């Protein structure tokens, strides 16, 4: 499944 | 930005046997950016029921797509792949050759 | 054997044509098994391999929520990138991401991956030690300093070492032989005369899986590398692959040349001739 943490570049 | 011209291969899913149903493939790879137009051609005319794979990309980040349609080859019928892309000044047309 | 799981994200801004398009594909080894497209009529994760269709609707609903949040994250990243490079709002740009995990036959992590490209070039990547970053340029260093100060590599390390490996382990369980078994190439040599004293020998490999393979032509046991024409390995469309290698030979000397075929599904490499 896709990861559910998110990061702005 | 750095743009990359599509590579094109035209070929069949199984060895071409006149009269036996098969699949016509056009694999377009190594291109950037992602917008591209690919038509499969039957005697110079666009084939209507053409599907394609989901947009993916290689380790070098360049995109690839497979366009395909069921087809039953004959001895005189001609088939080609025609591609348009921002890198190309004219559509690139690659003729299906069953020996490649 | 060893296995990998990878997600491939593509976000493309469309100035004056709406919000950026987000597409994802998921892979186990060389087998695509999910997709998501924000431009679909009702965007939802969708199965693409047979062994994943068993998952219940909560699986697809959960993953759809995640992709939508990812797509909104990428929009903000694209807006930041445009500022970093002094680009216009009128220009279309591309953010690509890939991440995932490699495991050995024991199932434990071997290598983690977590990388990005902007407009077709490397931008920033997590290093193999999963604690440091390699930035491609000065703009990517703005990102690098951000992610260090927030210690976000420790978060990435934990997902790659943990959840990633557990999903891979479960997907390998659903798939059974469709993921464990290598399919060896079906091989043959064709012969295409050019003219008097020259013909093409083409060595074919068809229907193989996984995609990694080596085809070489040898003359009397010595490699013909600078004279062999290779095509890129290409999909057959049924989850198997194809490749060929060709060499031009003096007519009548066809039986000096051997083609050698290496692939996971062949315990011993194959040696082929025109005969």
């Amino acid at each position: 499944s896709p990861r559910w943490y998110f990061y702005y570049l | 930005m750095i743009q990359r011209t599509p590579k094109i291969q035209v070929y069949s899913r199984h060895p071409a046997e006149n009269g036996k149903s098969n699949f016509l493939n056009c694999y377009v790879s190594g291109f950037h950016p992602s917008d591209i137009e690919v038509d499969l051609l039957k005697n110079g005319e666009r084939i209507e029921k053409v599907e394609h794979s989901d947009l993916s990309f290689s380790k070098d980040w360049s995109f690839y797509l497979l366009y395909y349609t069921e087809f039953t080859p004959t001895e005189k019928d001609e088939y080609a792949c025609r591609v348009n892309h921002v890198t190309l000044s004219q559509p690139k047309i690659v003729k299906w050759d069953r020996d490649m | 054997g060893s296995h990998s799981m990878r997600y491939f994200y593509t976000s493309v801004s469309r100035p004056g044509r709406g919000e950026p398009r987000f597409i994802s594909v998921g892979y186990v080894d060389d087998t695509q098994f999910v997709r998501f497209d924000s431009d679909a009529a009702s965007p939802r994760e969708e199965p693409r391999a047979p062994w994943i269709e068993q998952e219940g609707p909560e699986y697809w609903d959960r993953n759809t929520q995640i992709y939508k949040a990812q797509a909104q994250t990428d929009r903000e990243s694209l807006r930041n990138l445009r500022g970093y490079y002094n680009q216009s709002e009128a220009g279309s740009h591309t953010l690509q991401s890939m991440y995932g995990c490699d495991v050995g036959p024991d199932g434990r992590l071997l290598r983690g991956h977590d990388q990005y490209a902007y407009d077709g070039k490397d931008y920033i990547a997590l290093n193999e030690d999963l604690r440091s970053w390699t930035a491609a340029d000065t703009a990517a260093q703005i990102t690098q300093r951000k992610w260090e100060a927030a210690r976000e590599a420790e978060q990435r390390r934990a997902y790659l070492e943990g959840e990633c490996v557990e999903w891979l382990r479960r997907y390998l369980e659903n798939g059974k032989d469709k993921l464990e078994r290598a399919d060896p190439p079906k091989t043959h040599v064709t012969h295409h005369p050019i003219s008097d004293h020259e013909a093409t020998l083409r060595c074919w490999a068809l229907g193989f899986y996984p995609a990694e393979i080596t085809l070489t032509w040898q003359r009397d046991g010595e490699d013909q590398t600078q004279d062999t024409e290779l095509v890129e390995t290409r999909p057959a469309g049924d989850r198997t692959f194809q490749k060929w290698a060709a060499v031009v030979v003096p007519s009548g000397e066809e039986q000096r040349y051997t083609c050698h075929v290496q692939h996971e599904g062949l315990p011993k490499p194959l040696t082929l001739r025109w005969e």
